[PDB]
This record gives structure tokens, C-alpha cells and sequence, in this order.
């Protein structure tokens, strides 16, 4: 018998690929340990997700102390020459 | 010290050397003018060993992704050994009187929680948030 | 007033979350403490049916849609305007009481034609 | 221990380029060419850098630097102040140009950060080998 | 000790040689630098028996899926023991006097309840969710 | 001093000489009229090396894009060492006497927080914010 | 005094000659009546340093663009460096008594804040708006 | 006094000739049945420099095109003099006693800020529209 | 910094080139065209005469404690100089709110390259090229 949390079932399961997308753009690193709960990296795989921080929108956005030309926000990889 | 009280748990100070354990001795009787001379090392010892069981039990993991011991804990650790001592003393002092020779401390109220009740217990007691509940989780 | 409104709108119309973190005379949390909490409570990755869970020393507070009548105010814009060029008001898409039918009616459209 | 570090690397600036990770690297290390558009962790007093990593990186995988022309977040191995000239320390840090035995810096320090914190830094320079 | 605190229920401390209760008996003497030593054995044993009970009694079970007894069970054991201790000598000295001079503790109030009552039960308490009721449970 | 006592964190402190301490200890030493003259050189660079680890720990960081260490660097490490060494000194004395009179001094005892119990805590209190948590943030 | 004490920071104090810091701790002194006579050069200069770090860091800028020092600035840093040497002292004295008889001063403090702890702060403390929050600021 | 204290700024005080600060030092004296004999000149020279400061920089302007100081200008000066004279001597007596008697005064425990801290700050403040903020203004 | 044409005096726009735009506090009164440097966490004020205070030049007066606009270095600019300068002469902040050269400072590296040469008091075209801070 298989339950939904049994090894052979997490592909199947809508919530792990949602989970791990979610845990991808909500990372700043590789270092699992820092970010999310021994439930989450259990759970959801994080190990063999390819976690980095290089899929976080907030990677690549503007975020300046001091901002004259109301420029924060603005994203990196959506600029002409990318 | 050589291991510092930080990098030792219970089991590691069972396992540490007479010399190791006095040298981490040395340092919490830093934290009194006094020192604790007329406490015996047994009971200096039991201290450490119960500070050292305490953080790692009482004091550790976390709320929300922030570790629950925020300040360094190497003068938690200290800070709640001397807690410790100076409880097997009897308590804070509030006043003391001599030959004539009188003094009072502005020891006061200050609470009646454990880590409030001594100088030592609230120093302790700011690297720890103020025993302050910011836990927070989320379903997924 | 028709910018005024799209601004107003953007920043009152809708509601927002205030998470406040720590005690009332607690102790003090630091911005690196609030991205940590910022990632479980971001908005960009939270669903409708979301569920949190907590010590007591945080609040999950909302700055309220702050009510004000766009409405009543774009009524009056287009009131000004349509009355300025000499049109009923009627062409602005806005109407009014008692002006629908009757003499009332028979004037205004007397005036246009 | 904990290695905190809830940290976006990047304050401000378009000046990202491409390279190729010539080593396993991770977010904030500044880096120094190792090979042809090859990119290595930076060591001590100042003949090797180029900018800072983004993202962490397997070695092999196409990286992006942060160049000069540039502001970031970076850890610091000491204590330093605003206006404070920093290059890197060799441990995966910056330290400062009095520090280092070299004479001149990469960046400059625009907000004061204590050892192991991070601080925010403009990126002006690049230094290679000059024998 | 050999056998721990933690390690023995009321049957198993009943059991011990006298020397392996002689052992738990001089770590909780550790905890008071006057050890209590005008107290005598049976009362001390008394004490400790009492704490055994009372912590595997009182202070044991869940709440919701967590230990009610959050802390190091040694160190509560030996807190909870030292606890009684202080009471069969009668409570907390506040103030004491003599021809050798006077001393005033900060150990006012208190609280109501037994454990607020000494500055071990007040150590004690800290290792059980302070007496707190986070008990939750569900129907399916 | 040579290097500055803001200048120095925990590691630095263990590298410097024992006269560029001695400087640092030696300026700390200003902030009383006693200079603690009767507490050992061990204590006093014990509650330093405490001060710089607690500054660059709990009084570090930003808070609202804002320094969280608003005031002199320098003097609040200097604040929060006199208030560690007042503390192992064993707390403010709200009145002292003897052969040579009688004085009671003005704390008024509506500290109940670590840094509020001491006067050179109360001064260093003022270089934070009064421990208060103006921190804000956003999301984009 | 030829450079006054609100002309100088605290670099150009540094700087100052032994005679201009010396003129310095001559105007402070006479803001008590005992010209705290007991209290050595020493102590003197570094509260005075302390008063001009403090004012250049905590009592500086712009509060809806009024300047947050309203008072007199040579006054204001003279009150807080005799604000510091009391508090090197001691705290004020309540009372005092002896061989050659006794009063009580009234000094009871305004509240907990440091300034409010003694006369020299409470005067200090009129200078700068009694540390109300009166900024206010604009979106364009 | 030939230059009234009313007519006298900081700059005109330090001006004067010593014959003019002498008359103007001896009217404050009659403020006090001691005439405060037992404090230097160069004491109350640098109370009424500061009263005078004080009062052009904290008790100045227009509150509803009202003066601030409302009151007579001299006796104000006279009374912000004394005030400042008084806490260099330390403060009011509450209670004084000795070989020729004791005496308890109906000071009462006057309330937080500076002026209410002494009879002639009280006095003072009956000057200024007792620190009150009747100011009010409009938009053209 | 400027210009005369008839009876009139007209400012000259600072920045000729570059998009190095960037906003700092102002720790003092400045006026269009210093020369300025970090003096606090994103705090500028106007450069001292030598060495290792220099991060753009201000583009427009400030009262103290205003939002101020830099142009930094990649920018070219036009700048007031207090001594005869010529092509590719390096430059450096003067004290003075002016530039002058290296070879006139205590210094040994320029912040900016002169492209079109100036006599004393007139205005120069440079090109910023670098910061300078604390290498102690
Ligand atoms: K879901
Ligand atoms: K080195
Ligand atoms: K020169
Ligand atoms: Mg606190
Ligand atoms: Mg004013
Ligand atoms: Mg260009």
C-alpha cells in the first residue's frame, strides 16, 4: 500500500511540485538548514531540488536605501540587453 | 578556555579534563568581585554542567527561521552559570550589615520569573529575546 | 481628480497586511529578523486558504480599504465637465433625480437642441 | 552554527556578466578570473578580483558577477565604517585596504557593518596580476 | 551518579543500593553551598523519593504531542528535590541575623503556588512550559 | 586608547597586548570616582570583553535602514562595560554607611530591565534607542 | 573658555591644549558648589569628552526642520558633562549625614530616563525639548 | 543694578565690568536669607550667565503673538538665577538637623521637570505661562 | 559654476554624459557642482584637499540633510577648476569646492581626467573615472 507521504508516491503528488516551485523562489541559497524546517526539507525533497537563490525574484530586484528616481522594484533580467 | 563553554554539551563537559573544566571554572568566577571563594568547586561544577543542560534544552532551536539564543552564547552560557551560583549562595543580596559598616542594593522588584530574580539572570535574559514568544508558522 | 483617483484607489482601495512583530516593550526585533518573518508571511507566496500559527508575540494586522466616495467625486468631475462644454449630463454616462422625465426632461433638451 | 544569511546580494546596478564557475562558489564571495571567462574564489591582498557572485553555483555552471559600477551586500572579516576602501580577505570575506598589506581597495564601504556583519558597498575597481 | 535522577521511578530509588542513592543524595546537595548539612540522610532521601514521585506523577505526559517536561528531566528532577529540601528546613530565608551580622535576600513575594515559593521551584518551573496549559486536541 | 575600544571586536580583544587592554581597561576606568580600584584586572577585562561580545551581538545590526547603535560607538561600549563591572561589583548601592556618615543615594528603583538597574546601563540605554523597535519593512 | 565647549567636537577636544581643556573642566566645575574636588583631571576630561560625543551623536539634527538643541548649546553640553560627573560620583544623594549633622535633598527623581536621574540632567533635559518626538516630513 | 538683568544678554553679561556683575550678583543674594554666602562668586556668575542664556534661547518668542515671558522680565532672571544657584548647592533642603535643632520643610515632593524641582523655579514658572502651549497659528 | 552671456549669468548644467545617477544624504549645505565624499552610512559632504575623499559630484544645492543627486564616476562633467589645467591632466578635489590637479596636490592619482583644458577660475569638461576612501 502506498500513502500520499510514502517514497515511491512524491512525484505523484500535486503539493510536492507546488511546495518545491514555492521553496525555488523563496530561497536565497543552497543552504538548506537556514531557510526551512527539517518538516519541510523531509517532506518536500529540498536536497534534490535545485536550490540556489538564482530563482527568487527578489535575487534581481532593485532594493536601494536611498531612492531618488522612485527605481525600486525593478527587476534586472527584464532590462534590454537580457 | 582552550574548549569554550559555548562548544561543549553535557556530555562533552562530563568528558572534559579537571584542567579544562577549571580553566571554564575560572572564567564564570570572573563575573563576581566576589568570585564564589567560599563555594566549593563541586558545586561551581554542577552549576556549569546545569547551565550547559539548560541552554542546550531550554534556551535552543528557534522562532520563526531566528535562532531562540541571539546574543553570543559563550556569555549566555557564563551569565547563566553565575545565575546558577549565586542562587546555591542564597540569592541576591538586597542588603548586607557588618561591624557598623551597612549597604543596600537597588535590587528591588524586579520580577518573579527565574532569570529576573538576579543581576546575572537578567543579563542572561536579553540574549534569549527577553523569553519573548516571535515563533511564527505557515501551512503548506 | 481623475489621477487623483487612480492614485487613491491604488494605495487606499484595496486592503494590506501589517505583521507586527515582538512584545509591546519587549524586546526589540532588527531588519534581519523581519526577513525572516517577511518569508513566511509573504503575500506573493501565500494562498486564499492559508492557516498561521504562532507564539503571542505577533499580530497579523490589516490596514483596512479606507473608504472614500470615487463615486460621488467622479460624478461631480463629469458634472463640472459636461456643464462647461454645454452638454447634458447624460452624456458623461451620470444621471440625476427628478431630470429623468417631465418638463424637467423637455427643458434640458429644448436648451441642447 | 547558523550562517544567516536572508541576504540579497545585490542593492543596485545593470552591471551583471557572465562567466563560468571554476569551483563550487556561493552568494556575496568575491571572485578572480582562474581561467578563460573561468571564475574562482578571490584570495588575500589584492591581485585577484573581479566582482561578486550572485547566487550559489556548482563548479562548471554559468555564473553571474556583480562587477564594478555596482552595489551590494558583502560580509566583512572586521569592523569597518562609510568610506572605508575594502578588497577581498582570502576567507570568502572583504577586510579593509589598512588591513590588507596591499594599497588600494575594490570597493567602498557606504554603510558601516561590525566583524561578520554584512555591510553595503560600492563596487569601483578590478585588480589581476601585475607581477 | 550511576544511575541517573531521571533514570529511576519511586520503585527503582527504593531498590538502589544506599550507595547509588548516596550518590543522587550529594548531587543535589551540590545545589545549595550550605548543602544542608544539618539536615540529616532520611529527610534528604525523603526529599528526593518525594521529587521522583511527584515528577513522574505531576509532571509527565503529553501536551498536545509534546513532553510536558520540555527541559533536562535530570536537572528538574534535582531542582524539584533541592525544592523540597528548602521547604523541610522551613522556606526561603528572607532575612537572616546574628552576632556575626546581617543579610537581607531579594527573595520577596513569590508568588502563591508551591514551586514560586523558592528559588529552586522557581528553577524548576521554567523546565515545565512555567505551569502552562498548551494542551490541544481534536476530533476526526 | 591606540585602537579604540569601538574599533575592537571579541577575537580582536583575545590579539591585543596586555598594555593595549590596559588602555582600553584604564579609560573604562574613568567612568567611576572609585575606578573599582578593589576589583581584580581579570573582572574588569572580563566585563570588556562581555561589553564588545554584547555590542557586536544584541546592539549590531539596522532597524528600519537605521543604525540600531545610534549614539558614539565608542562611549556606549564604554557604558556598557561600566554597567557589567558595576554588576559583578554586585549592583548600584542605594545607600551606604559606616564611622565615616551616612548617604542614600537617588535611584528610585523603577528599573526592572537589565540595562535600566545600573546607571552606566541607564546612560548606555539612551545610544540604543531606549530599546525600542522602530524596524520596518516591505515587500516588492 | 578661548575655544568655547559648543565650538568644539570630539576630535577638536582631543586636539585642544592641556590649558583649553583645562578652562573647559573650569566652567563645568562651577556648576556644583563642592566643584567635585575629589574627583580626579582624569574624570573630568572624559565626562566632558562623553557630553560632546553624546550632543554630536544623540542631541544633533533636524526635528520638522527645527534644530533638536533649542537651547543654548555651550549651557546644554556643560549641564551634561556635570550630568556625567555625578553619575561618576554615585548617583545625587538623597540624603547625607554624619559627625557633623544631616539633610535630605528632595532630589527625587522625574521618571526612569537617565536626564531625569539628576538636577544637572533635568536641566539638560529642558534643552532639547524635553526628548519629545516632534519631527514631522513630506511626500513631493 | 545701573544695567538691569532684563537688559543684559550672554555677550553683554561677559561685557560688563566686575562692578556691574556685582551689583547685578548682590540682587540675586537677597533672593535667599543666606545670600548663599558659602558658594564662590565665580559660582553665581555662571548661574545668572546661564539664566540669562536660558532665558533668551528656552523662555523667548510669541505664543499667539503673546510674549513667552509674560511676566517681569527682571524678576524672572533673578528667580531663574536663584533656581540654578540652589541645585549647584544640590537641591532644596527637604529636611536639615543637628547639635542647634532640626527642621522639616513643606517641599512635598514636587513634580518631574526642572523648574518645579525648587521654590524659585516654581516662582519662575508662573512667569512663562507655566510651560504651557497656548501658541496658535494660521494659514493667508 | 558659470556662464555670461549679456547681462546674465547662467548656471551650466553639471553633467554632460553618463547615467551614474545616485541619491545620498546630505551631511551639510552643498551647491551644484562639489566635489563629495562618504562621511556617514549614505551620508556626503564636501571633499577635503587631498587624497581619499572623493565619490561624485553634486548636481544640485541642498540644504543639510536633504536628498542629494550624485554624478558618479563614468559620468563626464563640468566642473570649476582653481588652477591652470590642459588635456589629459588628472585631477583631484581641491578643499575648496573646485577641482585641482594631482601634480599640484599632495596625492599621486587623479578622480577625474580633464578633456577640455581650463584657466584658473573658469570651467573645465572631465571625466570621472574613480572613487577614492580611507586606505589608511
Ligand atoms: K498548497
Ligand atoms: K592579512
Ligand atoms: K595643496
Ligand atoms: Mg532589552
Ligand atoms: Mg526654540
Ligand atoms: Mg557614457
Amino acid at each position: 500500500m502506498q500513502l500520499r507521504r510514502s517514497p515511491g508516491m512524491r512525484p505523484m503528488d500535486r503539493d510536492w511540485h507546488q511546495e518545491r516551485a514555492r521553496a525555488r523562489e523563496q530561497a536565497y541559497s543552497s543552504d538548506l538548514t537556514s531557510q526551512f524546517s527539517e518538516s519541510e526539507i523531509v517532506k518536500y525533497e529540498l536536497d534534490t531540488a535545485q536550490i540556489d537563490g538564482s530563482d527568487n525574484p527578489r535575487t534581481y530586484i532593485w532594493n536601494r536605501t536611498i531612492d531618488l528616481f522612485g527605481m525600486n522594484g525593478t527587476d534586472v533580467r527584464e532590462l534590454r540587453n537580457r | 578556555p582552550d574548549p569554550s563553554i559555548d562548544e561543549v554539551s553535557k556530555s562533552d563537559w562530563d568528558a572534559l579534563t579537571t584542567q579544562e573544566q577549571d580553566d571554564i571554572i575560572s572564567q564564570v568566577e570572573n563575573l563576581s568581585s566576589t568570585g564564589w571563594v567560599n563555594t566549593s568547586r563541586e558545586r561551581k561544577a554542577e552549576a556549569i554542567r546545569s547551565a550547559i543542560a539548560e541552554r542546550d534544552t531550554l534556551y535552543s532551536g528557534n522562532m520563526s527561521r531566528l535562532p531562540t539564543l541571539d546574543g553570543d552564547a559563550e556569555y549566555f552560557t557564563l551569565y547563566l552559570s553565575a545565575h546558577k551560583i549565586q542562587l546555591f549562595e542564597g540569592g541576591e543580596a538586597q542588603s548586607e550589615s557588618g561591624e557598623g559598616g551597612s549597604v543596600s542594593y537597588s535590587t528591588g522588584g524586579g520580577g518573579e520569573k527565574d532569570l529576573q530574580k538576579t543581576r546575572y539572570g537578567r543579563m542572561a535574559l536579553e540574549y534569549v529575546w527577553e523569553d519573548n514568544s516571535i515563533a511564527a508558522l505557515r501551512t503548506y | 481628480n481623475e489621477a487623483a483617483i487612480n492614485q487613491a484607489i491604488e494605495l487606499h482601495g484595496f486592503p494590506q497586511r501589517h505583521v507586527k512583530v515582538g512584545k509591546e516593550d519587549g524586546a526589540p526585533v532588527r531588519d534581519n529578523d523581519l526577513r525572516r518573518v517577511r518569508t513566511i508571511f509573504d503575500p506573493r507566496t501565500t494562498d486564499a486558504n492559508t492557516a498561521y500559527f504562532t507564539g503571542q508575540d505577533v499580530d497579523v494586522e490589516t490596514l483596512e480599504a479606507h473608504n472614500f466616495d470615487y463615486s460621488a467625486i467622479h460624478e461631480m468631475d463629469m458634472r463640472n465637465l459636461t456643464t462647461a462644454l454645454g452638454l447634458p449630463l447624460e452624456a458623461g454616462n451620470v444621471g440625476a433625480d427628478g431630470l429623468g422625465s417631465g418638463k424637467p426632461a423637455e427643458l434640458r433638451f429644448a436648451l441642447l437642441k | 552554527g547558523e550562517h544567516t544569511f536572508p541576504v540579497e546580494v545585490l542593492i543596485s546596478g545593470e552591471e551583471l556578466r557572465g562567466y563560468t564557475a571554476g569551483e563550487a562558489l556561493s552568494a556575496g564571495e568575491p571572485v578572480y578570473l582562474s581561467g578563460d571567462y573561468e571564475v574562482s574564489a578571490s584570495s588575500a591582498d589584492g591581485g585577484e578580483f573581479l566582482g561578486v557572485n550572485l547566487y550559489d553555483v556548482a563548479s562548471g555552471e554559468p555564473v553571474a558577477l556583480a562587477g564594478d559600477d555596482c552595489e551590494v551586500r558583502v560580509e566583512v572579516s572586521e569592523q569597518v565604517t562609510a568610506n572605508d576602501e575594502i578588497l577581498p580577505d582570502g576567507l570568502g570575506t572583504f577586510e579593509t585596504v589598512a588591513t590588507s598589506a596591499a594599497s588600494a581597495g575594490v570597493a567602498i564601504v557606504q554603510e558601516g557593518a561590525a566583524s561578520g556583519e554584512v555591510c553595503e558597498a560600492y563596487i569601483f575597481a578590478v585588480q589581476g596580476t601585475t607581477a
